[PDB]
RNA sequence: AGCUGCUCCCUAGCAUGCUACUACCG
RNA sequence: GCGGUAGUAGCAUGCUAGGGAGCAG
């Protein structure tokens, strides 16, 4: 058997000297380094594996799911999707791992050369009539972090993500690129998007409060069922390029590759018992499924499980016996009722999905009443169908809507003055921009002349402080000014000494001015 | 990317067809390709056309477009000539200096290795250029060494005799060891740990180490390493002190160290301090007399094999506390009475080629003569020693050069030490021969000594010279002189007290068929040194230069300590020897 | 582009050109000679321009083919190398027993998971205390999978083989503690 | 002051790290608890026993040189 | 960029179109003064560009190649510099706990095994000298790692178990001095 | 040694488009 | 004097490709 270790980042001294210059991290102060790099020992991959025995069988209550699945297709009727030629497949970065054992002849580039436009084309129509086991590696990743649990991906085959691009790209590049729906992958924060999505999920809600959470080990505790109908989900749009065998097929060597596949952890071979392998083409849609059904799930207990005898207004009471007819008494979808109850929930519970992430602004009159979801169902939900109990410290509940979400993807919300209106800017945590300041890989800093782009980046995302009332924290941004002008100014006179003349134009002094920063976060998209 | 040779203004253009691939300096580097054969340019990326299909190599019909370096017929519309004002593109273009004569370095790169007259432009020149022909020489003798066939032995005959065989068109290397073989023994998988061994005709004969069964397929090749680049000069800068720097006089005198003592204090009185050590007065003793002169100076005991290291070792194991000694040597047999691998030692014992990166209160460097430049050098890389002996003598034995062909390189120009030993002179000298009698120390005292040399106790009138013509008869790697072999024994067999001396040979496969004649021990000339018998005797064979030159035969004829043995066939040095001659039976 | 049948038109028309400017006859000369530089550019113009597009277009096409020949050269090589890693390692497996249990199936199909335990003729364990050690592979023979197996080569984390006798209670926290001990089939 | 503590723990980690210690899978395993343990610390006297006890490792070899690598 | 061979050509054409325009001499004749320095301009800014261009490139070339030199020295020494570094912190942190062991490991005392922090557990310390002695031990309290150890078990260099009270400056050259020391933490 | 999404910087190309200068013809 | 066409240079926008870097799940 092979041990591998996590080795410590390394230290940029030069950084830390300056921040110490400029009367930074002093005792009592309220930046402080928190984000290191952690070390593991030898036995970390495997002790990180053994974590999916929190991945128990589960049966769900079907009655249920047949109405939550409904409700959440529903939620999915503005997209358009289907099969697309060898052709026409989008691909970033062939130069990526081949999985096992393709790894150890070459990487991505070579096998999606060497296959003519006909051979993969071949292949995905074989695949809709056969079964393809595969063998799954298990990597760990490098990153910084707050807490020393190591983090473990899965680099799943080629012969797996290269069917499965062809199967599912078309709907996957039509969720990325719509504007204003639920899901909320491939809107970015800059330009004045955030502050859309923010007035998106604030639509027409009466008394509005913020609710948010995000998943414990979302990847391990996910049961199988619901794993099941995030892939039907996704696969319901083929009703005309496929066939009813084939898409069962399809479904099937999905359940093969991302559900049961021998992980290859260490030096041998494993069962992966359920659960989603985070590294595999779909993860970070079928994970938006999931959470959506979630809160559905969550809806319909709260309504169903009220005393309806105290509520007063009449049509959520027939809402209610409806609810329990088309549920239990009843076998065939109703889609008049779904309408209904889909119009409901987009009236009285607004959302905002990325990748488990997500943010909700229900009315709070209703749910002071159980009428919709409060954040108390959600744990009953987590608890009977997930098996993961959810503390109460690590959902959020805010009130005040002039300030947003308490955090939503790692980056809180402030309300500023940009020129005559008001605007919500993402800020970070100072804390994690010093320490991705301090601590590299071994020449990626450690002498930033060499580099100096990825300053100009970390001060493009750590802009937003400088309106901070706390004043610790906007001279993190200028301390970054400051060491941007210093790096340039000692290259020019460092190539000058090794040379006989200095840089003959440059135009480089809008990187050490707030004018350039200022402009990645106002409302006119110069890409 | 470094500062160049010439210039040592920074630059990252390599001289790509040169031997070692220095770096040059850009204009500089310009001066060495258009007056040289080396055309070939490597940067931090080399300058070669990077379209595909390519294969020129010469920097100046390269161009620059973009981002990369093309030729005539392989660029795009937007080019940059490299090869332009005279000066090639590379980095510090202008924090350069060039250099106004650059055709020493042009014959020093374009230089085979083959006449005298390439040692003395390497000597001649200073100190960078110098280092850099001693490694570019050290290099291309390697280099050569394995281009001549392998050593294959198909056949075993019986003890210390083996058939071998060799490759097909490469030749063989000489039949003396001189050039030491390394075979390993070969399995179905690989070739692996045979030794180091020496062969010498018998039918064949080898030598080898310690003791081994050789049977059939086990080759033999001239085993290479890589020579890496010297840093150090071969001398430090000197610097005449005011008092004795760094160490502690000592209180009482031995009567053995007073002639040493003497010549002592200028020896801590200055940086480094030169020598005129002639064979057998107490250069070791000399050497010793150090650390009895300075208990508390830590000395490193340095030459150019472990067994010269050994005659130092000889006379450790007698007045140097054993507790204090340490003799290192890397994973071959010699002395090791003292504990290995102890760097952190008072008395330090090793071979130039071993010692680690360590300081010195005072170095003591035995047999300079062998030492080129090359580990003249290699020594102050590895110490930064505060004072600085070299114990050998230009007017002794030099290492054997495989590549010099024409022309017998001067005494003096060995390497940089040598070389002021005959200009400026040496600082030291012992006028006791604690070996030779008056017939030997009086006569090589005026060959090459300037007459400095005097008698120790008496005129033994044991040295014979003879007068004789003969005929010489070559073989591949040998020479054997059949008329004196017949004189030999017909001179030792009326005098039966004369079988006890050892048979001294310019060319050792001569003894060889002696030895059979007669039985007496062997001595090879160009390794006779250290080693010295009361009764030992010599046959001249050969007039030429390899062998009876003026200084390669002060070695042989100071091994004897009161009466030697040599018919003189020339008449260059019989004349000047002052031998006593008889009758030729 | 001086190969062309433009470079000599050109030639000769500035030639005369110049020698009637050096003569300077007449102005309608001046216009005549001006005419003939005024049409013998435009021969010139996409004699020598259009043709430093063509060379530009062959050498893409020529990079091009090149490229693709490599990615099929590539091809050639891994399809070399996967056969022949799938004809070294099925040679280790086809042993009797396979054969065997294979035959016994009602359809000639098993599952994967009983192979390697009904078949595998060497045992690899993993233990992380002397605890679960004395538990599974206690002595010098232990029986796992309904089988006889006998402890061979017991080895630690640093990979250094490690003798039967110095795993006790009181010596157990002065060794590397994943000991994989490995066992054969025994009949 | 614990700032400084946590950044020469990494340092010396890397140093430990590159001095090639993780070939005995013990000494990796108890040096990578304490520097994880010295990275967590909330407060500054135990990060300085663990300090200590980390750089014994490192002065416990004879790899690193010390009367040289100390010049002042 | 005036030092390019046209400049002249076009101060030439320059001065005349400035003789001709403070003349106002005639229509036609300045018109030649247009067809001969709008064409004067044309060999100029067409000669003029991509020699800056040229000159831009070649400047970000080599600041490139000057990069890839520095990143490739800079990982070929990272064991020396980590060190020095290290030990350049240390001496900042001024600490006395560290300063102790740190002296003590430069004349010899290294520890041959993890400094326990427990109450408990031994420690085990190389003694080559006898001067070494003389500063931590003192009679059966050893001071190390500023802490106080209590002395048990002594023993030379062949496994020969020493008294403590035996060694002393007489009899100092009479033990094999590589004295290792068993104490406990207080 | 994974799947995405966003952003900054450098270069190259085609095309588009604009402006300026020259030549031919009407 | 106008338009058109053919060349040359400059500038802008955008689309594609290649390389480097950063952030979030
Ligand atoms: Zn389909
Ligand atoms: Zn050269
Ligand atoms: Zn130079
Ligand atoms: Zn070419």
């Amino acid at each position: 058997v092979a041990f591998q270790t996590v080795k410590p980042g390394n230290f940029n001294k030069d950084f830390y000297d300056f921040a110490v210059s400029k009367g930074f991290f002093k005792e009592g102060s309220s930046v402080e380094l928190k984000h290191f790099f952690f070390a593991q020992d030898g036995n970390a991959a495997i002790s990180d594996y053994d974590y999916y025995r929190y991945n128990l069988p589960t049966m769900c209550d079907i009655r249920q799911l047949l109405f939550v699945v409904e409700v959440v297709d529903k939620y999915f009727d503005c997209y358009d999707g289907g099969c697309i030629n060898a052709n026409q497949v989008i691909v970033n970065n062939l130069d990526k791992s081949a999985g096992f054992p393709f790894n150890k002849w070459g990487k991505a580039r070579l096998y999606y050369d060497s296959m003519s436009y006909e051979d993969q084309d071949a292949l995905f129509a074989y695949t809709k009539r056969n079964v393809i086991p595969t063998i799954t590696q298990m990597n760990l990743k490098y990153a910084i972090s707050a807490k020393n649990r190591a983090r473990t991906v899965a680099g799943v085959s080629i012969c797996s993500t290269m069917t499965n691009r062809q199967f599912h790209q078309k709907l996957l590049k039509s969720i990325a690129a719509t504007r204003g729906a639920t899901v909320v992958i491939g809107t970015s924060k800059f330009y004045g998007g955030w502050h859309n999505m923010l007035k998106t999920v604030y639509s027409d809600v009466e008394n509005p409060h913020l609710m948010g959470w995000d998943y414990p080990k979302c990847d391990r505790a996910m049961p199988n069922m619901l794993r099941i109908m995030a892939s039907l989900v996704l696969a319901r749009k083929h009703t005309t390029c496929c066939s009813l065998s084939h898409r069962f097929y399809r479904l099937a060597n999905e359940c093969a590759q991302v559900l049961s596949e021998m992980v290859m952890c260490g030096g041998s071979l494993y069962v992966k018992p359920g659960g989603t392998s985070s590294g595999d083409a779909t993860t970070a849609y079928a994970n938006s499924v999931f959470n959506i059904c979630q809160a559905v799930t969550a809806n319909v207990n709260a309504l169903l499980s009220t005393d309806g005898n105290k509520i007063a207004d009449k049509y959520v009471r027939n809402l209610q016996h409806r609810l329990y007819e088309c549920l239990y008494r009843n076998r065939d979808v109703d889609t008049d009722f779904v309408n209904e109850f889909y119009a409901y929930l987009r009236k009285h519970f607004s959302m905002m999905i990325l990748s488990d992430d997500a943010v909700v602004c229900f009315n709070s009159t209703y749910a002071s009443q159980g009428l919709v979801a409060s954040i108390k169902n959600f744990k009953s939900v987590l608890y009977y169908q997930n098996n993961v109990f959810m503390s109460e410290a690590k959902c959020w509940t805010e009130t005040d809507l002039t300030k947003g979400p308490h955090e939503f993807c790692s980056q809180h919300t402030m309300l500023v003055k940009q020129g005559d209106d008001y605007v919500y800017l993402p800020y970070p945590d100072p804390s994690r921009i010093l320490g991705a300041g301090c601590f590299v890989d071994d020449i990626v800093k450690t002498d930033g002349t060499l580099m100096i782009e990825r300053f100009v980046s970390l001060a493009i995302d750590a802009y937003p402080l400088t309106k901070h009332p706390n004043q610790e924290y906007a001279d993190v941004f200028h301390l970054y000014l400051q060491y941007i002008r210093k790096l340039h100014d000692e290259l020019t006179g460092h190539m000058l000494d090794m040379y006989s003349v200095m840089l003959t134009n440059n135009n480089t002094s809008r990187y050490w001015e707030p004018e350039f920063y200022e402009a990645m976060y106002t409302p006119h998209t110069v890409l | 990317v470094g500062a160049c040779v010439l210039c040592n203004s920074q630059t990252s253009l390599r001289c790509g067809a040169c031997i070692r691939r220095p770096f040059l300096c850009c204009k500089c580097c310009y001066d060495h390709v258009i007056s040289t054969s080396h055309k070939l340019v490597l940067s931090v990326n080399p300058y070669v056309c990077n379209a595909p299909g390519c294969d020129v190599t010469d920097v100046t019909q390269l161009y620059l477009g973009g981002m990369s370096y093309y030729c005539k017929s392989h660029k795009p519309p937007i080019s940059f000539p490299l090869c332009a004002n005279g000066q090639v593109f590379g980095l510090y273009k202008n924090t350069c200096v060039g250099s106004d004569n650059v055709t020493d370095f042009n014959a020093i790169a374009t230089c085979d290795w083959t006449n005298a007259g390439d040692y003395i432009l390497a000597n001649t020149c200073t100190e960078r250029l110098k280092l850099f022909a001693a490694e570019t020489l050290k290099a291309t003798e390697e280099t050569f060494k394995l281009s001549y066939g392998i050593a294959t032995v198909r056949e075993v005959l019986s003890d210390r005799e083996l058939h071998l065989s060799w490759e097909v068109g490469k030749p063989r290397p000489p039949l003396n060891r001189n050039y030491v073989f390394t075979g390993y023994r070969v399995t179905k998988n690989s070739k692996v740990q045979i030794g180091e061994y020496t062969f010498e005709k018998g039918a064949v004969v080898y030598r080898g180490t310690t003791t081994y069964k050789l049977n059939v397929g086990d080759y033999f090749v001239l085993t290479s390493h890589t020579v890496m680049p010297l840093s150090a000069p071969t001398l430090v800068p000197q610097e005449h002190y005011v008092r004795i720097t760094g160490l502690y006089p000592t209180l009482n005198i031995s009567d053995e160290f007073s002639s040493n003592v003497a010549n002592y204090q200028k020896v801590g009185m200055q940086k480094y301090s030169t020598l005129q050590g002639p064979p057998g007065t107490g250069k070791s003793h000399f050497a010793i007399g150090l650390a009895l002169y300075y208990p508390s100076a830590r000395i490193v005991y340095t030459a150019c094999s472990h067994a010269a290291v050994d005659a130092l070792c000889e006379k450790a194991l007698k007045y140097l506390p054993i507790d204090k000694c340490s003799r290192i040597i890397p994973a071959v047999e010699c002395f090791d009475k003292f504990k290995v691998n102890s760097t952190l030692e008072q008395y330090v014992f090793c071979t130039v080629n071993a010692l680690p990166e360590t300081t010195a209160d005072i170095v003591v460097f035995d047999e300079i003569s062998m030492a080129t430049n090359y580990d003249l050098s290699v020594v102050n890389a590895r110490l930064r020693a505060k004072h600085y002996v070299y114990i050998g003598d230009p007017a002794q034995l030099p290492a054997p050069r495989t590549l010099l062909t024409k022309g017998t390189l001067e005494p003096e120009y060995f390497n940089s030490v040598c070389r002021l030993m005959k200009t400026i002179g040496p600082d030291m000298f012992l006028g006791t021969c604690r070996r030779c009698p008056a017939e030997i120390v009086d006569t090589v005292s005026a060959l090459v000594y300037d007459n400095k040399l005097k008698a120790h106790k008496d005129k033994s009138a044991q040295c014979f010279k003879m007068f004789y013509k003969g005929v010489i008869t070559h073989d591949v790697s040998s020479a054997i002189n059949r008329p004196q072999i017949g004189v030999v024994r017909e001179f030792l067999t009326r005098n039966p007290a004369w079988r006890k001396a050892v048979f001294i040979s310019p060319y050792n496969s001569q003894n060889a068929v002696a030895s059979k004649i007669l039985g007496l021990p062997t001595q090879t000339v160009d390794s006779s040194q250290g080693s010295e018998y009361d009764y030992v005797i010599f046959t001249q064979t050969t007039e030429t230069a390899h062998s009876c030159n003026v200084n390669r035969f002060n070695v042989a004829i100071t091994r004897a300590k009161v009466g030697i043995l040599c018919i003189m066939s020339d008449r260059d040095l019989y004349d000047k020897l002052q031998f006593t001659s008889l009758e030729i039976p | 582009f001086s190969s062309l049948p433009s470079y000599a038109a050109f030639a000769t028309a500035q030639e005369a050109y110049e020698q009637a400017v050096a003569n300077g006859d007449s102005e309608v000369v001046l216009k005549k000679l001006k005419k003939s530089l005024n049409v013998a550019k435009s021969e010139f113009d996409r004699d020598a321009a259009m043709q430093r597009k063509l060379e530009k277009m062959a050498d893409q096409a020529m990079t091009q083919m090149y490229k693709q020949a490599r990615s099929e050269d590539k091809r050639a090589k891994v399809t070399s190398a996967m056969q022949t890693m799938l004809f070294t390692m099925l040679r280790k497996l086809d042993n009797d027993a396979l054969n065997n249990i294979i035959n016994n199936a009602r359809d000639g199909c098993v599952p994967l998971n009983i192979i390697p335990l009904t078949t595998a003729a060497k045992l690899m364990v993993v233990i992380p205390d002397y605890n679960t050690y004395k538990n599974t592979c206690d002595g010098t023979t232990f029986t796992y999978a309904s089988a006889l197996w006998e402890i061979q080569q017991v080895v630690d984390a640093d990979s250094k083989i490690v003798q039967l006798s110095e795993i006790s209670m009181d010596n157990s926290p002065n060794l590397a503690w994943p000991l994989i001990v490995t066992a054969l089939r025994a009949n | 002051k614990m700032s400084d503590v946590k950044c020469t723990s990494v340092v010396l980690l890397s140093v430990l790290q590159q001095l090639r210690v993780e070939s005995s899978s013990k000494l990796w395993a108890q040096c990578v608890q304490l520097h994880n343990d010295i990275l967590l610390a909330k407060d500054t006297t135990e990060a300085f026993e663990k300090m200590v006890s980390l750089l014994s490792v490192l002065l416990s070899m004879q790899g690193a040189v010390d009367i040289n690598k100390l010049c002042e």
